[PDB]
Parts: C-alpha cells; structure tokens; sequence
C-alpha cells in the first residue's frame, strides 16, 4: 500500500506477466485457475456467453501445445486487456462457505 | 451387437485401455508408467530363472552365482538382465515421481499415497536382493543397515537377530532373505493395479495444469502406438548396457567372497542408495539418522498440503522452477558425497546439502508460491 | 462413469481435417524443425543451467581440497 | 589355507579365477603390478621378507618378482622377454574372468542392425495416425 | 595409507566395442600359468574343459 | 449463415502432385497411398524379431 | 501427373488384411538368408586372424 | 488452518467419547501380555506364574 | 454418503459378497464351492515352505 515506490511495484508485476507465458497461448489469468471444489462453483454461476469464450480459449490453447507451437506476436494477450471475468464470482461463493462454518461451530 | 462392448471380459479391457478418454497434449513424460511395467514383468521372469540355480547358504551362495554365469546354458545373458534391469526400474522411477511433483499430480490423493507406498516397497527388495550374492558389499552391506537397526529403542535388539536366523551368520541365515525377496515383487504388482483403479476415477492431469474435458481423443491408437514406441527405445538402451558393458554400474569389491577377517578398502553402495547413505552420516548419532533415512521417503506424503499457490503446475510459475532443479541439483550433490570417503571437504558439503533437501521442500517452496500469488492479484 | 458422450458442453466451435492418405509425410523436417528447438531452448535455460553450474563449481572445489590434504604436503612436513 | 600362510611370511596369495574383474583397473592394474617392481626409497624400511612395489595398496608388497627374463620358453618361437610374457598372463586372465566376451560383443552387432529395421518404421507407423490430429484447424463462430 | 598410484591406460588388442581376444596370446598365457604360478596360486573355477 | 463456412486451404500438406486439384482423383489414386505403406511391409517381416 | 512406385502392393494382397497379419509369419522368410551377410561377416573382418577357426589350421593337421 | 477442529461445542464431542477411550489403552495392557508372553507383568498379579 | 456403495473398492466387494441376490433354498451341497477355494490357497502356502527345502 505504499504510494511513492509503487511505481517500481507496477513494473515488477508487468516482468512477472510476460515471463510466465499464459499470454502466448492467447489465454487470461482466470482461465489458468485450478479447479477446486469452490471454483467449479463459480463456473456454473457464468453467463452463457462468458462461459463459451473460456471453453475455446483453453482448447485452442491445448491443441498449440500438443504440436510445441504458440500463437504470432499481434495475438498475445495484452497486460492492460486482461480481464477477471471470474474473480467476483468466487468472492462470493467463498463468502457464502465461511457463514456455513462459522454458524456450525456455534 | 458390438461385441466389444457387450461381452463380460472385453468389456473391462475396452473401457480401461480401447476407448478411455485422454488428453491430446500429453508429452512424453508420461511415457514412464508403463515403462516401469515392462520393468517389473522383466525382472520377474528373470528372476524366477535365477531363483532355480540358486542356493542360500552362506559356503555355497558365491558358488552358485559363478555356476550360473560359467555352466549353465544362457546363465550369463540372464544374470546381468536382472542386475542392469534393476538399475533401469531405479532410473524410470526417479523419472517419474519428478513429473508428478513438478506438474502438480500429487492433487489426486488417494493415487498419489498409494504411490508413496510402493516407493518403499521396491528400496527394501533391491536391498534384500544385492545380499543374496555374498561378496564383500552383501556381507559389509548387510552389518551397517542391522546395527542401525539395533538403534530402534525398545524392540530394535530383537529384530536383528530375527532376520539372521536367530544366530550371527550361517546357513539359515539368507533363507529369510531370499523369501522376503521373493515374495515382495509380487505385493508390488497388486498395489499396482489399485493405483491405476483410483486414476481411472478422474482420468490423467496435462503439461498446463487445466481440466481438458472438452478435447479428449481415444487412447487407442494415439497412445498404443507411442508407448510401443518408447518401450522399444528402452529396450535398446537396457541391451546396450548388457552386451558392451554389463559391469559400468557394478562395483568390482563385490568379485571378492565375503571374509569377516579380510578388508574392503571402502564401503559404497549401489548408485541409487547413495544419498540416503549421504544423510546417514551427517547424523552423528544413530537413533537420529534413522529417522532421518525414514523422513526423507515421507516428507513426499505431505505434498498435498503444502501446496498454496492458485494454479496446479509448474508451467505458468517462473520461481517455482528454479526451486525445482535447485533441488535435483541437490540430490547429484547428494550421491557424489554418499561415494566419497569420510574426510573434511566432504563432511560439510554432506550436511549442508542435507539441510537444503528439507529446507526446500518445507519452507522455501510454499512461501514462494504465495508471493507468486501476489504479483498476479491471486 | 465418463464416456464419450457425457464430458463437457459446448457451443459454435467448428474442427476441420484431413485423411492420413491425403497427406505427404514430411512437410517440413528440417526448415521448420530447426528454428523451432531453437527458441523452445532460449525460453528453457536461464532456469534450468544455473543449478547446475553451481554443482560444477563445488565439484571442482571439493575435488582439490582433497588433493592438498591426501599428503600432498612437500612445505607441510617440517620437523 | 594355513599351510598356505606359513609358506609366504604370514600372506595367504590370493585365488586367481576373478582377480581382473576384482580389481579397481583390471588388466591394467595387474601388467603395472609384474613389471613395477623397483627398490625402496630413502626413508623408507621393510619386513625381512616384504618388497617395495609403488603400484600396490600400501607400497609394501610379500610377493618376490616372479617373472623375468627367460622364465620359460615358448613352443612358437617367441622371444620370451619380461614384457612379452606379463603380456601373456594379462590376456590369459582376462579371458578367465569374462569367459563370454567375444560371444558378447557378436549378439551385441546382431542386435543392433535388426533394430535399426523395427525402429524406423514403428516410428513411420506413429506418424501415419498423429498427422490427423496435427492438421487439424479450428474455427470459433458465436 | 596417503596416495595411491593408479595404473595408466594400454592400447589392448581387446579394447574396442567389436574387438575380440587374441587366441595365440590366450594359448601363451597358460603355459606361464602352467610353469610360473599354479605353484602359489590356485584357479578353482577353470577346467580343462 | 452457413453458406459463409468453407474449409481452409490445406495444400502445405498434400502429397506433392495431386496438389493439382483441376484432374480428378482417378489417376491419383492408382499409385499414391502404398510406399510408407510398404514401411508396413518391413515393419511386420522385420516384427517376426 | 506420373506418380512414384507406391502402390505396389496397396491393392492385391495388403488391402484383404490378410497379408497384413500374415506378413509376421508369411512374411518372416529369407532374411537370416540376409543378415549373415551382415553381423557375422562384418565381425570376422573387423577381427582378422584372430579367432580359433582363423590359425586352428596348425594344430589340426591329422 | 487445522482450527476446523476448535468450536464452542467441537470440544463438547471429546467429553462423550474420553469414557469409551478410557479403556482400550488398557486392551493393549492385557492382549498382547496374553500373545507375546511378556514377563515384565506376569510379575504384576498372584494369578498367573 | 454409504460408503458401502460409493467408494472404489468397497464396491466391488459390496457387489461380489455382501448385497449379492442370492436364492433361499440353496442346500450344502453348494458349499463345495467356497471348500475348492479353501483348498487350493492351503496348498499354496504349505508348498511354498517345501520348496525352500527341496
Ligand atoms: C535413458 C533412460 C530412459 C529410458 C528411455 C526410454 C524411452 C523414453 C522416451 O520415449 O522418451 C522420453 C525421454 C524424455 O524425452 P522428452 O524430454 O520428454 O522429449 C520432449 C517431450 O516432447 C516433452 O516436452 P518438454 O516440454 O519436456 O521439452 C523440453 C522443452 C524444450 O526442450 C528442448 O530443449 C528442445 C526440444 C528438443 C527435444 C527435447 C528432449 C530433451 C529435453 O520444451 C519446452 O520448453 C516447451 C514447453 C513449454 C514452453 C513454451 C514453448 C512453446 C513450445 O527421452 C528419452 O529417450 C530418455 C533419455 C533421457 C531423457 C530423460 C533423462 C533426463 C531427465
Ligand atoms: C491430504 C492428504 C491426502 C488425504 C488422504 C485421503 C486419501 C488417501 C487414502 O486412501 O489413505 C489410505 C490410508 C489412509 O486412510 P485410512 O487409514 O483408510 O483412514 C481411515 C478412514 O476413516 C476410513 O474410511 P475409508 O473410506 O478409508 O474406508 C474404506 C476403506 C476400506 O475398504 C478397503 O480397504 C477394501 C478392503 C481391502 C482389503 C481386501 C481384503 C484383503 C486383500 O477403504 C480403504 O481403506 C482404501 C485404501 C486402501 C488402499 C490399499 C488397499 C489394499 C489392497 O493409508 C494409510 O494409512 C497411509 C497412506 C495415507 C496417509 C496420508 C494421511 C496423512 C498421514
Ligand atoms: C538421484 C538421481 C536422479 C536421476 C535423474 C537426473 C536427471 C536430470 C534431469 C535433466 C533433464 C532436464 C530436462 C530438460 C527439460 C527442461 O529443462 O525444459 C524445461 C521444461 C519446460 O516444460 P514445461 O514446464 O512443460 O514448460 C513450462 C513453460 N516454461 O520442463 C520440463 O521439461 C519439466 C520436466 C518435468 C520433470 C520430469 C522429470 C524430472 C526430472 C528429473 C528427475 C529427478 C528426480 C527428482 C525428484 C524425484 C525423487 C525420486
Ligand atoms: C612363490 C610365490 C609367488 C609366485 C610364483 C607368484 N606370486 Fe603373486 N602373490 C604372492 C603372494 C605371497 C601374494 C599376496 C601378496 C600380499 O598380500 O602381500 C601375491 C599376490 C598377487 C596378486 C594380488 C595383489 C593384490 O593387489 O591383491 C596378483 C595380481 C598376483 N600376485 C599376480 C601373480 C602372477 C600373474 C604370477 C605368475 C605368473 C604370480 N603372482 C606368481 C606370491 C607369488
Ligand atoms: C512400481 C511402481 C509404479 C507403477 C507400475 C506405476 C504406474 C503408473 C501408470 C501406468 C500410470 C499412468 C500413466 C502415466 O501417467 O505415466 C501412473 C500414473 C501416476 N503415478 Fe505411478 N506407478 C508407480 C509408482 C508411482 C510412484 C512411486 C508415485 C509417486 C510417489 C506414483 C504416482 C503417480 C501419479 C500421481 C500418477 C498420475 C499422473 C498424472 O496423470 O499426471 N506412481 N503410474
Ligand atoms: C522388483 C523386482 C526386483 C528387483 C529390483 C530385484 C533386484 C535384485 C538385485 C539388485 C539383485 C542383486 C544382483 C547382483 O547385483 O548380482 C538380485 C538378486 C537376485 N534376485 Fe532379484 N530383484 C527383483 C525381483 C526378483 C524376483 C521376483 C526374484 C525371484 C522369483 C528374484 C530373484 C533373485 C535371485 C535368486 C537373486 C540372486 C542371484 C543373483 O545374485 O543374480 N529377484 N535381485
Ligand atoms: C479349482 C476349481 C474350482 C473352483 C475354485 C470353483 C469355484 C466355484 C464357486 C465358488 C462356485 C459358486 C458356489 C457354488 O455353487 O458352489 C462355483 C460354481 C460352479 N462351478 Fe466351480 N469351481 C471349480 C471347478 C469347477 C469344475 C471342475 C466345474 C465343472 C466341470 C465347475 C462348474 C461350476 C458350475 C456349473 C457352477 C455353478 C453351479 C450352480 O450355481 O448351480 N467348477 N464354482
Ligand atoms: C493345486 C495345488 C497342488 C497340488 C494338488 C499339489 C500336489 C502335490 C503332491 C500330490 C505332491 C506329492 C507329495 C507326496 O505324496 O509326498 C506334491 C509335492 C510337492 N509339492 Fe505340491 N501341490 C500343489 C501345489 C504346490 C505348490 C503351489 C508348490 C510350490 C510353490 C508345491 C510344491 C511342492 C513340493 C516342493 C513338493 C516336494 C515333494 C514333497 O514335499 O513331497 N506344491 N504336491
Ligand atoms: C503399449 C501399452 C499397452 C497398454 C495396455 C497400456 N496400458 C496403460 S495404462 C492406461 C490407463 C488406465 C488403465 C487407467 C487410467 C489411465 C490410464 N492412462 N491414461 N493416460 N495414460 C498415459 C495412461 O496410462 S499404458 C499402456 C501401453
Ligand atoms: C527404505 C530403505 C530400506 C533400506 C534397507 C535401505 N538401505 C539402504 S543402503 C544399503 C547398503 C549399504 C549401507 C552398504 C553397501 C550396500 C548396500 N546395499 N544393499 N543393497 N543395495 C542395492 C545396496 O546398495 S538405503 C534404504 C532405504
């Protein structure tokens, strides 16, 4: 939470993105997610259309590493257009398991 | 009907190898499960023609495995099979707990505790087995492992003299030895197949981490013809050791009969039970060295909950694999050191390198993980 | 329990392929073979070889401190 | 094996059946032994029967040098000099210990040039299946 | 007990991965086994088979 | 609509002269689908191993 | 448009599937009339007078 | 992370259970003094020696 | 759940032994069944010590 050096915090988190490589696959960050009990939750909460993006995303991105390729430069997902399309949904799903905890132990 | 999915065997085999939906990325690496099946059927029926010439009683033990390789038709060719087989079984195998380690497989658990089993189960055959030849590594191999194991506090004095026969060293003595060795491979095949039954209850992980539900292709043909493939290539590289260099991996001390009053110039092990033997004597006490060699197996059992980063392999996550062969690294250093003789250099890189296997496991991985997190946003 | 028909649900993705007959068996070999191992290489080493240049050079170190302290010892043998 | 003792100073000679497989550099280390032999060191003493040999565990060996010039004579015509006999019991010896050696090194040629047959066309016949799928496109179309 | 000499490397006739044992300098080497040791060294696995 | 799906063209891949799509698949099918399929031929005569 | 030899054998035998199981037995014929002229002559020239059956000549003169 | 295992009430089922596992250390007490023969507690009571 | 009926191996013992339709009649001369299957693992382990010996 600092305010001054976090533009030197900004840069380190822009090194991490294009050194991990989901982006030359063509994918987004929730897209990497693994798929626990709670997350399998939120994928059958989506919207159709949000849902139909992800399947293709992550078979198109299975069939490039079946023949040890990656996509052209001009495809990469970009830093700034990546979108946490799922991230609200868990939030709440993970809200709602906590109260069914906390109102079993008292 | 189609009989193959209406007739009560083939149908078992239909759903189990013909028609199981499996991922079409799957890379080579997991070429070796069925590597290490060929290995086992290998060893076994080469064993059980070993196991007719052989005779347990220590005058006549070295005796009958000069016989076999000089008189008996085919003796030769057979007796380095399973001496060079058995240091393939070692290699596939080491192979293998690194791909599930590094991909994350250990995620399914019931597959993955039934796996940590069988890892202890073929160490303590190979060990029973390099005792049966008596030369000067069966018999100095055998004293250093049962007066560690007069170290066990209340029960440990009457289990050594369980295993000799109740007496030091006699004929009675390798009759217990060679009927553990016996029997052990066949317990090994049997918790082989529940392993496999709890896999095909989810079906295989991929090189990415993510479900592939929506691009699975039939096993056969894609992944008959590629594990015929690889089983041939191994084939290959096994009778390239047997035919134009059965003793490279050997040691030649183990030519000598064993003699309680001659002297090994050394104490070395066989290549894949040096680092063990490192961390052994880096322990100078012998009640903590023992557990010490027990909780080096056991830390991998713990695997499932130290896992705290979001995605479940190593493809995405750059510090994670720098971790990874910083450890494989480690256990080179490891079985140098467990063939090197107890002098200074080599007496603190040996517990120094004994640390850093535990350190990164437990500490290092998980709290880099988490800072992975972090610079993602979760 | 999971078969074919029963994996997953999926909509407006379309696959086209052709017959193993229909094609030559090398298209390229050695014109797309090469530049393609070669940047699978330069994404792999700088995690992967600094582990292992480290062990060479405790290897190298560890097995000449031996040499000097195995009676190697002419100015180390004084009365 | 005590009358054994007794006739050489206290050592037991060692059997001779595995002595090359038996020994960290074989045939090498054995032809270094028989033609090695040289006088002690100053500084250096010795037992009243125990010889000084620099390529034996511990410098002092009880063996005195047993072979020679014209220890023997060959039925070949063979000059039998000290080298060409040390030569003789290194090679006699290796074929005691690795009696399979040439029948070895012959199904090791027989192996290797009938799987260069099976191995290129198992691999032909994997590549005949898998270009279904390396073809393949796909298309997106909401 | 402080360093040893080891043993250097000689150009046998045997020392290729094809290369077979000669057989005339097999038959040499039991006559020098037969008349220079066999007096203070045994070979109890060989026959003359 | 489904009159705008035509397949993409997959000529990088075919068996170099039936790339010539303007003759019909009579002549070029009398001798184009056998020579690797004769790598069938000696991978069963050389099985017998 | 001349095509390569290919298709040899795609329409005769190989294409009944016969010939293609029978080819292990069949067809397991005339190659170790082959490979002797392989192996075994490559290994007595790479070790010329060497071997017994090379210099057994001497001693078997009855 | 293993506080699944504190409650208000989760230590109440410890209470209903301690009585029944009172008891069966002392199985072991008296099952194996029977199999195994031990002559530590065979010199315990005037019943048996 | 009934882990009788929902766990990997249990359920196959389940349906082998425990709730197999069996008739209500059946006399002792169906025991010779499970009698064979005595017989032959007894000869197993027995022989299994005579030929360590033989
Ligand atoms: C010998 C004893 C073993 C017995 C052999 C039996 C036969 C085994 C067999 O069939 O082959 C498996 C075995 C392993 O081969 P592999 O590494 O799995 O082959 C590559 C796979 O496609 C696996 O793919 P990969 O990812 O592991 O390849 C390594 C790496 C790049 O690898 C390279 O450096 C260049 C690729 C050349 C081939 C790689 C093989 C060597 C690695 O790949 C990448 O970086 C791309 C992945 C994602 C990055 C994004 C870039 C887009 C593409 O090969 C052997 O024959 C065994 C020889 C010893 C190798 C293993 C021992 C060291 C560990
Ligand atoms: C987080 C870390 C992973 C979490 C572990 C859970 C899943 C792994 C597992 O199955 O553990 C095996 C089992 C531990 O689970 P457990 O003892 O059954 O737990 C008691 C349950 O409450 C008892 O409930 P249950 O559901 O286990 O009862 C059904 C039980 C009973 O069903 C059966 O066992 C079938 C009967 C087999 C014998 C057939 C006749 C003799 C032949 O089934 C089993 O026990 C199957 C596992 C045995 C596999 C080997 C089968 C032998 C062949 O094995 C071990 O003791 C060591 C490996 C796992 C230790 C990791 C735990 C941390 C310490
Ligand atoms: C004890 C003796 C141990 C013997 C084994 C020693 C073997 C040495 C290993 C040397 C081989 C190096 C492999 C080359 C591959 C490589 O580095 O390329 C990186 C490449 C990138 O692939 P992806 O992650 O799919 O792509 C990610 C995008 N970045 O990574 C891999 O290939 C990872 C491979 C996973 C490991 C599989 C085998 C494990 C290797 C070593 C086993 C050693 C055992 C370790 C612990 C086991 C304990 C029993
Ligand atoms: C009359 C005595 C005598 C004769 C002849 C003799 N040796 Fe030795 N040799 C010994 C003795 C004694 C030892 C045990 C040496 C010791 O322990 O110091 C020995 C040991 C050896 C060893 C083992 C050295 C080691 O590292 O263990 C080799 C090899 C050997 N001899 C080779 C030969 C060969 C080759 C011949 C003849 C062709 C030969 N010897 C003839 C007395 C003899
Ligand atoms: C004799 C010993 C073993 C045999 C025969 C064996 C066999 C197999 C086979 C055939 C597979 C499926 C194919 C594959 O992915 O390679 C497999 C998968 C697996 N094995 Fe083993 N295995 C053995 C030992 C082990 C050990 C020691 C471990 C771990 C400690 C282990 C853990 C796993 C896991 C986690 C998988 C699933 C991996 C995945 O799908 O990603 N196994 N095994
Ligand atoms: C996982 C399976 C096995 C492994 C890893 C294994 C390993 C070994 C090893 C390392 C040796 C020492 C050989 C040497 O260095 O000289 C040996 C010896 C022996 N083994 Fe095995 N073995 C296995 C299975 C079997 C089986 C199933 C049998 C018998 C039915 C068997 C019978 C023997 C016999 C008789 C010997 C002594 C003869 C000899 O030393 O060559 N082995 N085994
Ligand atoms: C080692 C040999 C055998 C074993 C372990 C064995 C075992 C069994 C068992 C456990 C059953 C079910 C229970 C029962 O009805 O008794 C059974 C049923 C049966 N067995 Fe066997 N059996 C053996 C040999 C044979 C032979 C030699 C035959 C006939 C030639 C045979 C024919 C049958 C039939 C027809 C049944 C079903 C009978 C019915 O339900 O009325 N079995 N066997
Ligand atoms: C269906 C199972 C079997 C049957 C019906 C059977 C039957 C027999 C019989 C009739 C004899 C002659 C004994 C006498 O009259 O003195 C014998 C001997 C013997 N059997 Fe078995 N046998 C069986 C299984 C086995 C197995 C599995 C083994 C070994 C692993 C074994 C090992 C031996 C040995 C070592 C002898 C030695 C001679 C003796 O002890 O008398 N048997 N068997
Ligand atoms: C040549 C050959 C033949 C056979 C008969 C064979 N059988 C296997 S075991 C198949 C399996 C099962 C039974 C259950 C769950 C998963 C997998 N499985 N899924 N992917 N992979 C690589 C797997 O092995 S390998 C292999 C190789
Ligand atoms: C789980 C487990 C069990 C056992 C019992 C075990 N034992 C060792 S080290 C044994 C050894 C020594 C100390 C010295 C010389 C030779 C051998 N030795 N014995 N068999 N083999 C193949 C050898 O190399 S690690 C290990 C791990």
């Amino acid at each position: 939470a600092v305010a001054a050096s976090s533009k030197w915090l900004e840069g380190i988190r822009k090194w991490y993105y294009n050194a991990a490589g989901f982006n030359k696959l063509g994918l987004m960050r929730d897209d990497t997610i693994y798929e626990d009990d709670d997350v399998k939750e939120a994928i059958r909460r989506l919207p159709e259309n949000l849902y139909n993006d992800r399947v293709f995303r992550i078979k198109r991105a299975l069939d490039l590493t079946m023949r040890q390729q990656i996509l052209p430069k001009e495809q990469w997902t970009k830093y700034e257009e990546d979108k946490f399309y799922l991230e609200p949904y868990l939030k709440e799903v993970i809200r709602e398991r906590k109260e069914r905890e906390e109102w079993a132990k008292k | 009907t189609n009989i193959r999915k209406s007739h009560p065997l083939m149908k078992i085999i239909n759903n189990a190898f013909i028609d199981l939906p499996a991922p079409s990325n799957i890379s080579s690496w997991w070429n070796f499960g069925s590597l290490l099946g060929i290995c086992l059927i290998l060893q076994i029926l080469t064993g059980l023609f070993l196991a007719m010439h052989y005779t347990s009683d220590t005058t006549t033990a070295f005796s009958s495995v000069t016989h076999i390789c000089r008189d008996v038709n085919y003796g030769w060719v057979i007796r380095y099979l399973h001496a060079n087989g058995a240091s393939m079984f070692f290699i596939c195998l080491f192979i293998h707990v690194g791909r599930g380690l590094y991909y994350g497989s250990y995620m399914f658990l019931e597959t993955w505790n039934i796996g940590v089993v069988l890892l202890f189960t073929v160490m303590a055959t190979a060990f029973m087995g390099y005792v049966l030849p008596w030369g000067q590594m069966s018999f100095w191999g055998a004293t250093v492992i049962t007066n560690l194991l007069s170290a066990i506090p209340y029960i440990g004095t009457d289990l050594v003299e369980w295993i000799w026969g109740g007496f030091s060293v006699d004929k009675a003595t390798l009759t217990r030895f060679f009927a553990f060795h016996f029997i052990l491979p066949f317990i090994i095949t049997a918790l082989a197949a529940v392993h496999l039954l709890f896999l095909h209850e989810t079906g295989s992980n991929n090189p990415t981490g993510i479900s592939s539900d929506m691009d699975k292709i039939p096993f056969h043909p894609y992944y008959t013809i590629k594990d015929i493939l690889g089983a041939l290539f191994m084939m290959l590289i096994l009778l390239i050791l047997v035919l134009f260099s059965p003793d490279l991996l050997g040691d030649p001390d183990n030519y000598t009969p064993a003699n309680p009053l001659n002297t090994p110039p050394h104490i070395k092990p066989e290549w894949y039970f040096l680092f063990a033997y490192a961390i052994l004597r880096s322990i100078p006490n012998k009640l903590g060295g023992v557990l010490a060699l027990v909780a080096s197996i056991l830390i991998l059992i713990l695997m499932p909950m130290l896992h705290t980063s979001k995605q479940r392999s190593m493809m995405f996550r750059p510090l994670s694999q720098c971790l990874f062969w910083m450890l494989v690294a480690d256990l080179i250093t490891l079985t140098w050191i467990g063939g090197q003789p107890v002098e200074h250099p080599f007496i603190i890189i040996g517990q120094l390198a004994s640390i850093l296997y535990f350190l990164i496991i437990l500490v290092l991985m998980p709290i880099t993980s988490i800072i992975e997190n972090n610079l993602l946003k979760w | 329990g999971r078969e074919f028909g029963h994996l997953t649900r999926m909509r407006h993705v379309i696959t086209y392929s052709l017959s193993p007959f229909e094609q030559r068996a090398f298209p390229h070999y050695f014109t797309k073979g090469i530049p393609n191992v070669l940047r699978r290489t330069r994404a792999c080493i700088l995690r992967v070889a600094p582990p292992f240049v480290v062990f060479y050079l405790v290897y190298t170190w560890g097995t000449q401190e031996f040499e000097k302290s195995k009676r190697k010892n002419p100015a180390a043998y004084e009365n | 094996p005590e009358a054994a003792r007794a006739a050489n100073n206290g050592a037991l000679p060692p059997d001779l059946s595995y002595i090359v497989r038996a020994r960290h550099g074989g045939e090498d280390y054995v032809f270094s032994l028989l033609t090695g032999y040289c006088e002690p060191p100053t500084g250096v003493s010795l037992r009243e029967g125990l010889y000084f040999n620099p390529y034996f565990p511990g410098q002092a060996i009880a063996m005195a040098p047993p072979i020679y010039n014209e220890v023997l004579e060959f039925d070949d015509g063979t000059p039998a000099t000290m080298s060409q006999v040390a030569k003789d019991v290194c090679t006699f010896l290796r074929w005691a210990s690795e009696p399979e050696h040439d029948h070895r090194k012959r199904m090791g040629l027989k192996m290797l040039m009938m799987m260069g047959l099976l191995l290129p066309l198992v691999y032909a016949m994997k590549r005949h299946k898998w270009s279904v799928l390396k073809s393949r496109k796909l298309a997106y179309r909401p | 007990t402080d360093l040893e000499l080891h043993a250097p490397s000689y150009p046998w006739s045997h020392r290729g991965l094809l290369s077979s044992l000669d057989h005339t300098s097999i038959r040499r080497g039991f006559q020098v086994y037969k008349q220079v040791c066999s007096s203070c060294h045994s070979m109890d696995y060989v026959a003359y088979r | 609509s489904h009159t705008d799906i035509r397949v993409p063209d997959f000529s990088d891949y075919r068996r170099a002269e039936v790339l010539d799509s303007t003759k019909s698949s009579k002549e070029s099918s009398d001798a184009r689908k056998g020579f690797s399929y004769l790598i069938t031929a000696t991978t069963t005569v050389g099985v017998a191993y | 448009a001349a095509p390569t030899l290919t298709a040899r054998l795609y329409s005769l035998l190989f294409r009944r599937t016969s010939t293609f199981a029978l080819t292990i037995a069949v067809g397991a014929l005339f190659f170790e009339r082959a490979f002797d002229q392989g192996a075994d002559a490559i290994y007595e020239h790479i070790n010329q007078g060497k071997l017994w059956k090379h210099i057994k000549h001497k001693y078997e003169n009855k | 992370m293993l506080s699944r295992f504190l409650g208000p009430r989760y230590r109440e089922l410890a209470r209903n259970w301690i009585p029944t596992a009172s008891m069966w250390g002392a199985v072991g007490a008296v099952g194996l003094v029977w199999a195994t023969d031990w002559r530590l507690i065979l010199d315990w009571v005037p019943y048996i020696n």
